[PDB]
């Protein structure tokens, strides 16, 4: 029943992608590698963009009890050099391959928040006056 | 939404008062525990006047908005349910694991780690029992 | 021990003159002027304005959010019934009539600061009125053959529906001008009878 | 004789943004310990006297009922994200609403808002092509319906 | 007049060492650290990291006065 | 004709509509999306594209002027050129007439996030030039530019094809002079505590 599990809810959305900080990373570093062609006011804007995307593993390791500071720049190191495939494990605080542990996480969760968090976010700079009007 | 008369505590003061918070609660029934424990006067909502030293009747008839000392009714009305003698004995024992993990989180323990850390040792005693 | 002098009416709040009266009138409208600046544009940003149902209304014209804010300013309500002028008895420019009749009265300061009567500051924009109307006429390049043809409906919408909701405009030209061929009658050789209504559209939304 | 606002007035201009990121930080403060398995639960006492107890960030943002419009749009992204999905609704908030917080120096430096919206929104487009590179989907990879499960 | 002028490139050539000024020292060092930053880690990357940011305060300001924009500037010059 | 049950965004609802005979004159735009908020200014971005249908009738509908900051620039040089034209005192009036027109373009670069200090200087170039002739040529659409992306300064706003109708133009200047009129013209208010 536990393998069945696993396999429903893998079957059901068919576009997978590596968890464990391991796609949040690389979106980051991607981005930061790109700003160069990017240069100008609009690369110090997708700089703060790739730094604001770490605060999803920041704060899954404070609640775990797991150090944000080590393993942040563990993982970008061991994810910047080599393989890819390098995310943080959940049980005992190392670095290792969350797609050779078979944990993952599907795609549809991932772009449906990024693109309703920076949704939400364009609508909240935009508004430079707020009238509530009682009733 | 109500910003007036609203408090919230995340991460800095919360950590501080619901150790304090639960240690007065619990401080109650210390000197109740035991059968040489002493009693005390409850007076009802109604008017009526009784005394009883059992913990479980002196928490059921506290209605308090203390946050963290609803926990511990939460637990007792289980407590009477599946034993009923541990009513007074837990409290006391819930408030001292909570009295040695201030003492840890001034050390820079993170809190689940504490929570892990009271499983083991709870999983270690009973194979010594 | 200090008298008061200068109001011979009634208890009120007054205002002469002699205070600057003309700069405040315009600083009360200046007040409401800067939310509009913002909002004309394809860049243009919306505001957020709570009915007094307890419902967050988010809009970028100016038209709709004059009708939901409480104004006690009446010099503002000159501005207000004149954008309605703007919404009733046309489509577009609500967001313009703001602008433009916002940066009159800031231009018209440098005029009194000099010490010019406001009637020839009216005088001279009376004059200045017939010189760019005579203009405008003469400002026409192409005119609209007014085919009703599909594609020539994607030239005048397109930028009507600009200035709200950036980056959209290619898709809600090819909505609104299939509904707009469907309302207008096939006529030809005829311009006496109008055709083509407002409320012949209906529009619809499900989330 | 009719006053819908009953004479409250609100300030305007670039310091109301700030104030709206404040409002961000917040509820994503809230929602900070609550992000994953593992994450903190929040006890929400509600002036109907029920007293309830939940792990998931939708019916927490559900039962605090946000008046403030700027924290209100962070609740209605998180209902949208439970319906539709069910999966990201605490993580939505957050990745928003620290989204917020860089945009907070930005302001400061004299960067116009506009620019700083156009500025995540070309990220975003780079970002998800990204995303599709990165996402594994295999046919003749030689896997199958079952070997690759 | 010729000997002020003469001092500006005399002492220049003084010192038989020299390095591009106008921001390039700064801007290179920005990009050196960034790359060394994570050849080491052990909680100093954080520290390593803004002090490398920490040097473009320098042409930033320069850019101020020189009514230029100082976030096309620098950002170009990180770039190039 | 026809009456069915289709699906729309989810939910089944009974829609009612034709094909050829007995021809109607009412049409419904059918919308589809995730946010709420984002699909009011829909609708009212379509009621403000349908009002501007209204417009296309005989009162000069197909006349039409280029937009987004070119004709308000060119209006400039033409106003400022009968300040000198027509002697008196009204020539301080009609040369601030010009100057409340740059509120419009430098707008548009405020809420582009441009600099205000390079759209105005690039425009005043653009639209004043010396051509070797009597007729003035070459590029009169210069606009403000959204921007946002691709290279430098301003460009023609007919390659985006994007225009500001006459009927909207015109009409627009005359309630913006009866609007500033009023107010200039009152001197004296008396109100009451409300």
């Amino acid at each position: 029943h536990d393998a069945i599990m696993i396999v429903k809810r893998a079957l059901q959305n068919k576009l997978i992608v590596a968890g464990g900080g391991a796609t949040e990373m690389e979106v980051s570093k991607c981005l930061r590698d790109y700003s160069k062609t990017i240069a100008g006011k609009q690369q110090m804007i997708i700089n703060a963009f790739a730094k604001a995307l770490e605060v999803i593993p920041r704060q899954l390791c404070e609640n775990a009890g797991f150090d944000a500071i080590e393993i942040l720049n563990k993982l970008r190191l061991a994810h910047s050099k080599g393989e890819k495939w390098y995310g943080v494990v959940f049980e005992t605080e190392n670095i290792g391959d969350n797609f050779a542990k078979f944990v993952w996480e599907p795609a549809l969760v991932k772009i449906n928040a990024l693109n309703s968090a920076t949704e939400a976010t364009n609508l909240i700079l935009s508004v430079d006056e707020t009238i509530t009007n009682k009733g | 939404k109500d910003q007036g008369n609203k408090k919230r505590q995340h991460g800095l003061e919360a950590k501080k008062s619901h150790i304090l918070a639960a240690r007065s609660v619990a401080s109650i029934i210390k000197t109740s525990l035991g059968p040489r424990g002493l009693d005390k006067i409850l007076i009802s909502p109604d008017g009526e006047i009784t005394i009883t030293n059992d913990g479980a009747t002196i928490l059921s008839q506290m209605e308090l908005d203390n946050e963290i000392a609803k926990l511990l009714v939460q637990l007792s009305k289980s407590q009477d349910d599946e034993i009923g003698d541990g009513t007074t004995g837990v409290v006391v024992l819930a408030s001292a694991l909570l009295d040695q993990a201030l003492e840890l989180i001034q050390k820079g323990i993170h809190p689940i780690k504490i929570a892990n850390g009271f499983d083991e040792a709870a999983k270690l005693a009973i194979s010594k029992l | 021990q200090n008298p008061n002098a200068g109001l011979f009416k009634q208890g009120y709040n007054s205002y002469s003159n002699a205070d600057g009266q003309i700069i405040k009138s315009i600083a009360a409208i200046r007040e409401l002027h800067q939310m509009c600046l913002t909002s004309m544009g394809p860049c243009g940003r919306n505001k957020i304005i709570v009915n007094h149902l307890g419902k967050i209304i988010i809009t970028n014209d100016a038209a709709t959010m004059l009708r939901e804010l409480d104004i006690v300013h009446p010099a503002v309500k000159v501005l207000v019934m004149a954008t309605e002028q703007q919404k009733i008895d046309m489509g577009d420019g609500t967001n313009l009539v703001m602008i433009l009749a916002g940066e009159l009265l800031n231009v018209s300061e440098k005029l009194i600061s000099m010490g010019l009567s406001a009637v020839e500051i009216i005088q001279g924009y009376n004059m200045a009125r017939k010189f760019t109307l005579k203009e405008l006429d003469e400002m026409v390049v192409g005119e609209i053959t007014d085919k009703n043809d599909k594609n020539e409906l994607l030239k005048m919408i397109k930028p009507v529906i600009s200035s709200k909701k950036y980056g959209s405009e290619d898709i809600l030209s090819e909505l609104v001008s299939e509904a707009v061929s469907h309302v207008l009658p096939v006529a030809q050789q005829a311009g006496e009878i109008p055709y083509f209504n407002v409320d012949s559209i209906r529009v619809v939304k499900i989330m | 004789i009719v006053v819908l606002k009953e004479g409250t007035d609100a300030s305007q201009g670039k310091g109301q943004i700030i104030s709206n990121i404040n409002a961000c930080v917040a509820v994503q403060e809230a929602l900070k310990p609550t992000l994953g398995p593992l994450g903190s639960d929040i006890l929400i006492v509600t002036s109907n006297q029920k007293t309830t107890i939940s792990n998931d960030g939708a019916t927490i943002l559900k039962l605090l009922d946000v008046v403030h419009p700027a924290a209100k749009t962070l609740v209605d992204i998180s209902r949208a994200q439970d319906a539709e999905v069910g999966d990201g609704t605490t993580s939505v908030t957050i990745l928003a609403g620290e989204l917020m917080k860089e945009a907070k120096p930005f302001l400061e430096e004299g960067i116009s808002s506009h620019l700083i919206m156009k500025g995540y929104r070309k990220a975003v487009s780079l970002a998800v092509e990204k995303i599709n590179e990165l996402a594994v989907d295999i046919t003749s990879e030689k896997s199958s319906g079952r070997e690759l499960l | 007049s010729l000997h002020d002028s003469l001092s500006v490139v005399k002492r220049t050539l003084e010192s038989g060492n020299v390095v591009p000024g106008g921001g390039c020292v700064e801007a290179a060092l920005n990009i050196y650290l960034d790359n060394f930053a994570t050849t080491v880690g052990s909680r100093e990357q954080l520290a390593i990291a803004e002090f490398a940011a920490a040097l473009l305060i320098i042409p930033k300001t320069l850019a101020v006065n020189a009514a230029k924009d100082s976030s096309e500037l620098v950002a170009k010059l990180r770039s190039y | 004709e026809t009456v069915k049950t289709m699906e729309i965004g989810g939910d089944r609802v009974t829609v009612f509509k034709q094909e050829q005979g007995e021809i109607s004159r009412t049409s419904t735009i059918i919308l589809r999306g995730a946010t709420q908020n984002n699909l009011d200014d829909i609708e009212r971005a379509i009621d403000d594209g349908v009002a501007a249908v209204k417009g296309l009738m005989k009162p000069s509908g197909g006349k039409l002027l280029p937009g987004a900051g070119a004709t308000e620039i060119e209006l400039i040089s033409r106003i400022t050129k009968y300040g000198e034209r027509t002697p008196g005192l009204l020539q301080l009036a009609i040369k601030q007439f010009a100057v409340a027109f740059e509120v419009v373009p430098r707008t548009l670069a405020e809420t582009a996030g441009l600099d205000v200090n390079e759209v105005l200087p690039n425009l005043y170039a653009a639209h004043n030039v010396t051509e070797p002739g009597a007729v003035k040529t070459d590029h009169l659409y210069k606009g403000v530019d959204i921007d946002g992306e691709s290279d430098e300064g301003v460009k023609d706003i007919r390659e985006e094809n994007i225009y500001d109708m006459l009927a909207t133009k015109k009409f627009a200047i005359n309630v913006a002079t009866e609007a500033a009129t009023t107010v200039l013209s009152i001197d004296q208010i008396i109100m009451a505590k409300k």
